RNA sequence: UCCCAAACAUAUAACUGAACUCCUCACACCCAAUUGGACCAAUCUAUCACCCUAUAGAAGAACUAAUGUUAGUAUAAGUA
RNA sequence: AAAUCCCCUUGUAAAUUUAACUGUUAGUCCAAAGAGGAACAGCUCUUUGGACACUAGGAAAAAACCUUGUAGAGAGAGUA
């Protein structure tokens, strides 16, 4: 569903393809230390 | 003047939008009822020389009449009235798992 | 009643078959895509004369990795200390 | 809602009466719209083993 | 074979202090190889279930079939080593816990048809057994009420959780 | 299947990890054979690891037997009274320390199906849905096709 | 040398107690057992499919009820969100719809008044600025 | 119609590929024209280079923009 | 996945994260944060200065056996396979605010 | 008979499984068990709560008075030296003493408006013969305590549980142990409500005077919501107005009960300790 | 043999929909006949092991099915 | 007549030869071109392609029609 108005908007068709939502990683340290890259 | 939905039954919805445009702000107070949208509580439902004690109005009825005044209080069927088996009775969980 | 003679979707008296509204709208966007796809190969950037032999150089380079892999073929090394290692397997404290 | 646990599921399962005029209507609508309160399809908690049916009476 | 019911009469519990209640008086009783069919035995046995051991000789008494009798028999004897042996006062005071029959052992003979041909028949045997204990017979349970169902029925409703959620 | 296998709801012991976080592992019984090839994985695995694995760990103590056996095993018990016995019958020492490794993280519960990925004592903060909640209130709350005084 | 097999008694009870909560014979006969075991664990392997399957269609049940509780048909809602840049899925709308009911008719308030913005847009000519709740963040 | 859609890497429906705007891939297109969607290249920013190699991002509209920085536009 | 989280609760994440148990890490993606008179909403995301999550490592377990069986009728077809997958529970500890909302 | 050993063997485990199940033998004391011993699992327990506890106050922590008497009585049997052994009974007073008055703080300014009755009975649920006893077993308090009979009583288990802190208070302090009362005592209402802690008859009759307290009018009842009241499953909805404002909504089958619970509803509100409340601060002070 | 889902002309085109694709993680792990491999229960022997195992050699080496053979017990049936 | 054979570039990674043998060639349906004394169908038989004897979804139930394949867990999503 809204694929088609996310087409017209320039983002991709799937909200997971890519976009923030899926690139930036989902957690980091407490203490503010990034978190190693995702495999994905 | 414009309002999406009608704020009468459950709460006044105020819609915004952030200066950058990067978060909408939902202000959602809750509503009460009105005093006036209410009615008022029913509280209201000789020579005796004898004690008037408890008596028993429980009377015995068969598995007939008594299922069917049992569907009829509940709306329901009369299937859900009859009594089960050993195989199914057995099988049932007495100790269910508990949430919440 | 009701009975379709035959199979229901081979035979002499088949069930009957219509369209829908989207079995149309379906049929009309794919041709919609290929009217795209028709028109992206219509302007070629180069002719035949001019990519003849522009990649003859890495197509040549990634068939001699081919033969090379094909041909490099044996049986392993075989080693002493894993045929040694097998002594371990009676190894006990003191 | 700081509810005691047995009024607060008492509450959320309890059973609604719903009252339908059908002069000049056509049965069909007015089976429509009945047969969504009978299953309780009409609750955001309906579930199909959950007896969340509500009563429907049709004049 | 196994003999079980005979050596459950030979178990001694530890004394009991003052402040436990009294342990009623059990005993186990059994006949080995009735010519009898253990199905047929099965009725008399459901029969005298639960009720006195009074109450089950009478009824036993009157019965037309013929593992009334044997039963009867059985019912007598255990009632006198009880109170001879199992230290129980009065002998009315009993009352059925379990009577079953189980297959005993039987032998095989031919059974001859026409045409030459045959057929497998069996001598069938079966035991019996009876466990009495002593004191009045419990009370039969009452059937559930009304009001017993409309609780119940309540308490379903009462116990139903939003699913597949939170 | 499930239908076949008990199952219980996500939980944790005593809140752990709420205010601080409290290791479920609590004790280590290690059975090994000084002579046998079923024991030379555990017995490498104590000869450069459990005197490390030791000081990770201070709250669990760790018991360490020298007797004859054909299977090694380790026994881990949680706070909770949950019993776990594993075999080291011809294992390998980085897999065994893996396999160790693994019942210091578990919370000693039962390992079986879980109804819900998550578990919550309070689902609503507004207040659960009940059939009043997107009901509008009338004039005194005449009920439908009724008349006062 | 004779060799015989030993084990056979471990070798059916694995099968066996797999069977145990069946009726019928077939919960004791190995022959029968193994015969239906072997469709209760295939069937429990596809059901993972139709698991997904049927909690969606609950989750856009529940969603719909919601929805028009508030006036809202499960169409326009879904849409209109999605134009407003707001990804949530049906699980997490259906558990609003339960337990933050405010919430929930937040949402339906933000889908309706983006849906009149649509329907006002598309009544203009292009002309007329866009609607206060049309804008979209770009990303880069 | 099978081999052609094996010679250019199209096992994977839904998967992007690149291929060269010359006549002998045009006539290998052409067979299975019917099976896939061809979209040009865009290049705004130009052909990337070496150093922002692990920055590109090819858009569904098109374009392979070679700055991606996951950050909302300031404007 | 998406949750609706809140304070003091259990999450299962069927995934191992590479963490040792009892550290608490912070959740960047938040898209919805509500409260009892206002609801906040990210386009898609909340600013990373705007609220903040915490939660804390407290189980790092293997699941329950799964079985995956194929048969095909009259094939000789019949495979089966057992699997276990790791998985981590959170607990969430606090759920913080900021009033950068201007 | 067929050749082999294995199998048999394999057999014989599992009858003595089964023989096992047909009756499990008594609850044993896990130091009677083997693989057991009282330095090392003394040693590890301060370790797993995080804290730097004595090894003399902790040794005479889990030492009961019964168990001394069981001890003397063993001794004079055999005839045959003397302990010297200290029961935990003050220890026990100073951790009782001391979590009183901290859970009573902690809920003050938690719950400034809750009532002195209602704060005590709080501390005393916390303080609770269940909550303790649960918490003792599943921090292996049992395991490591002294006793004459297993499993140790819930009386004498909550003795135990109270030494420890007295311990902890004694070997780290005030500050040290109040962290560690949050942490595992504060935890045990989470997820309860105020009465479901806090049993409490008429709930309308104290109701009124903390009206009258706070300078109100009584409040009245009136029937917000009702849903088939001929019928056998009744819904009501009773709020409670004064000065014709709404305070509170109580649901119930009956009247009777639905105004108990507009009442219950009113008294959480008004105490403070309503479901929407922000949870307890479990963080480290700055 | 007994028609056969129930229904509904009027609230702005989206929405629903797979094991296809994408997302977290992990990947040898859905074809007949046939072929190529990786492992393995149980038993004997050589040497170990010593609450039942290890490395090798060997073979009467594994049964949901042949109106399969022998033995036990059900169904019809407490029926003829 | 549709089309084939041959065939540089290009896209691609396969192809030929040597050694060693097993197994299948009693097939079905659909689209198309045909043949069976100058038979519109039907019956039988050739040729090209596809499907089936390999997964799933959809046509009511559905081996052969449409969509779709490479394999696992998920209480995610976009579509055919
Ligand atoms: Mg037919
Ligand atoms: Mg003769
Ligand atoms: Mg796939
Ligand atoms: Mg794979
Ligand atoms: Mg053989
Ligand atoms: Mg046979
Ligand atoms: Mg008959």
């Amino acid at each position: 569903a809204g694929g088609q108005w996310r087409l017209q908007q320039g983002l991709a068709a799937n909200p997971s393809g890519y976009g923030p939502l899926t690139e930036l990683p989902d957690w980091s340290y407490a203490d503010g230390r990034p978190a190693p890259p995702m495999k994905g | 003047t414009y309002s999406p939905l009608p704020d009468d039954y459950n709460c006044n919805v105020e819609l915004a939008l952030t200066s950058d445009g990067r978060t909408i702000v939902c202000y959602h107070p809750s509503v009460d009822i009105p005093y006036e949208h209410t009615k008022p509580i029913p509280r209201p439902d000789h020579d005796q020389v004898l004690k008037t004690r408890l008596e028993e109005k429980v009377e015995h009825l068969e598995e007939g009449p008594m299922i069917e005044q049992l569907s009829k209080m509940f709306f329901t069927t009369k299937h859900r009235w009859y009594p089960h088996g050993r195989y199914h009775r057995c099988r049932k969980n007495l100790n269910p798992p508990k949430d919440r | 009643r009701g009975r379709i003679p035959g199979r229901q979707w081979i035979g002499k008296h088949r069930r009957p078959r219509f369209v829908s509204l989207r079995a149309k709208q379906n049929m009309i966007r794919r041709l919609e895509i290929e009217a795209e796809n028709h028109y992206w190969l219509s302007m070629p950037y180069m002719t035949r004369e001019q990519e003849r032999g522009h990649a003859a150089v890495r197509r040549r380079e990634a068939f001699e990795a081919i033969k090379a892999a094909a041909t490099s073929k044996f049986p392993p090394h075989r080693f002493i200390a894993d045929q040694l290692d097998h002594l371990n397997v009676t190894k006990k404290w003191s | 809602s700081s509810f005691s646990r047995a009024p607060q599921q008492w509450a959320t399962f309890a059973r609604i009466w719903y009252l339908l005029d059908g002069k000049m209507q056509p049965p069909g609508k007015l089976a429509a719209m009945a047969s969504i309160r009978l299953q309780g399809l009409h609750k955001p908690v309906y579930h199909a083993l959950s007896d969340c049916g509500d009563h429907v009476v049709i004049m | 074979i196994s003999r079980k019911w005979e050596k459950k009469n030979k178990i001694v519990y530890p004394p009991q202090l003052p402040g436990e209640p009294r342990r009623p008086a059990e005993i186990y009783h059994c006949r080995r190889q009735i010519k009898y069919s253990k199905d047929k035995m099965w009725y008399l046995a459901k029969l005298i279930r639960g009720m006195s051991i009074d109450q089950a000789l009478a009824q036993l008494e009157f019965n037309d079939k013929k593992g009334a009798k044997i039963i009867k028999e059985v019912l007598l004897e255990a009632q006198d080593m009880a109170v001879r042996d199992h230290n129980v006062e009065f002998r009315s005071n009993l009352y059925i816990a379990e009577s079953t029959s189980g297959r005993g052992q039987c032998l095989k003979r031919i059974r001859y048809h026409g045409r030459g041909r045959f057929g497998i028949m069996e001598k069938v045997y079966c035991h019996y057994f009876v466990k009495l204990v002593e004191g009045p017979p419990p009370p039969p349970e009452p059937p559930k009420t009304a009001v017993a169902h409309a609780k119940e029925y309540i308490q379903q409703l009462r116990s139903r959780t939003i699913v597949h959620t939170l | 299947t499930a239908r076949g296998t008990p199952s219980r709801f996500l939980a944790s012991v005593l809140h752990n990890g709420l205010g601080r976080y409290v290791q479920q592992l609590q004790r280590l019984s290690f059975s090994v054979s000084r002579d046998g090839a079923s024991s030379r994985g555990a017995r490498e695995f104590v000869e450069r690891e459990v005197i490390d694995f030791a000081r990770r760990n201070p709250g669990v103590v760790i018991y360490v037997n020298s007797r004859p056996c054909c299977v090694p095993r380790v026994v881990a018990e949680y706070l909770n009274g949950a019993v776990r016995e594993e075999s080291i019958h011809c294992k390998s020492v980085e897999e065994i320390s893996t396999l160790v490794q693994k019942l210091a993280d578990q919370s000693g519960l039962d390992v079986i199906r879980i109804r819900k990925p998550f578990h919550t004592d309070n689902p609503s903060i507004q207040g659960q849905w009940h059939p009043f909640t997107n009901k509008p209130t009338t004039f005194r709350g005449l009920r439908p096709r009724e008349v006062q005084d | 040398l004779r060799n015989r097999v030993t084990d056979r008694y471990f070798r059916i009870q694995e099968v066996l107690k797999h069977a145990r909560h069946f009726r019928g014979r077939k919960n004791r006969c190995y022959r029968l057992a193994v015969r239906t075991v072997i469709r209760a664990f295939v069937k429990c392997t596809k059901a993972r499919y139709l698991k997904k399957k049927n909690m969606r269609t609950l989750w856009i049940n529940r969603i719909t009820a919601a929805s028009q509780e508030h006036g809202l048909k499960y169409p326009a809602l879904i849409g209109n969100l999605v134009k407003c840049q707001v990804e949530l899925n049906r699980k997490v709308l259906a558990d609003l719809a339960i337990y933050e009911p405010k919430t929930f008719k937040s949402l339906a308030a933000l889908a309706s008044r983006r849906r009149h913005e649509g329907f006002a847009a598309a009544l203009g000519d292009g002309k007329e600025p866009e609607g206060i709740f049309s804008r979209v963040v770009q990303y880069h | 119609e099978k081999d052609i859609i094996k010679m250019l890497g199209l096992e994977k429906a839904h998967t992007p590929q690149v291929h060269k705007n010359i006549p002998s891939v045009n006539a290998k297109l052409k067979v299975v024209k019917h099976l896939i969607r061809i979209k040009p290249l865009k290049l705004p920013q130009g052909l990337p280079a070496e150093e922002n190699m692990s920055n590109t991002c090819l858009k569904s509209t098109g374009e392979l923009v070679v700055q991606w920085h996951l950050k909302p536009v300031e404007q | 996945r998406q949750w609706k989280v809140t304070s003091e609760d259990l999450i299962l994440i069927g995934n191992e994260l590479d963490l040792a148990c009892g550290e608490r890490i912070r959740l960047e993606k938040v898209l919805l944060v509500g409260a009892d008179n206002f609801t906040l909403l990210g386009k898609p995301l909340l600013g990373k200065d705007l609220v903040r999550v915490e939660a804390t490592v407290i189980e790092k377990t293997e699941s329950w056996p799964r079985i995956i069986m194929r048969f095909r009728k009259r094939k000789n077809f019949k495979k089966k396979r057992i699997v276990t997958t790791p998985q981590t529970v959170l607990r969430i500890n606090s759920i913080e605010i900021a009033p950068c909302l201007l | 008979v067929k050749k082999g050993f294995r199998a048999a063997f394999r057999f014989q485990k599992e009858l003595e499984r089964q023989r096992l199940l047909r009756c499990p033998p008594p609850p044993v004391r896990r130091s009677e068990k083997p693989n057991w011993d009282y330095h090392a699992e003394i040693q590890a327990f301060g370790h797993r709560l995080q804290e730097n506890f004595s090894l003399d106050l902790l040794k005479t922590a889990f030492v009961n008075s019964c168990y001394i008497k069981s001890e003397e009585a063993k001794r004079q049997q055999l005839g045959i030296v003397l302990l010297n052994l200290k029961s935990n009974q003050e220890l026990s007073e100073q951790g009782t003493s001391f979590s009183q008055t901290c859970l009573t703080q902690f809920l003050e300014d938690e719950y400034p408006d809750m009532p002195t009755e209602g704060i005590k009975n709080l501390v005393d649920f916390l303080t609770g013969e269940e909550v303790v006893c649960h918490v003792a077993r599943n921090l292996a308090v049992e395991q490591l305590t002294l006793s004459e009979e297993f499993p140790v009583p819930p009386a004498v288990l909550q003795q135990t549980f109270f030494a420890v802190i007295g311990a902890l208070l004694q070997s780290s302090g005030p500050e040290r142990t109040a962290l560690f009362i949050r942490d595992f005592l504060i935890t045990q209402m989470t997820g309860k409500e105020l009465f479901e802690m806090w049993k409490i008859i008429n709930p309308m009759g104290l109701l009124v005077e903390e009206l009258k307290k706070r300078n109100v009018s009584a409040p009245e009842s009136r029937l917000t919501r009702q849903s088939g009241g001929t019928t056998a499953l009744p819904l009501y909805f009773v709020g409670l107005y004064c000065d014709k404002k709404l305070i509170a909504e109580g649901p119930g089958e009956t009247v009777l009960v639905a105004e108990e619970e507009a009442a219950r509803v009113a008294l959480r509100k008004l105490y403070g300790f309503t479901e929407n409340r922000r949870p307890w601060n479990y963080s480290k002070p700055k």
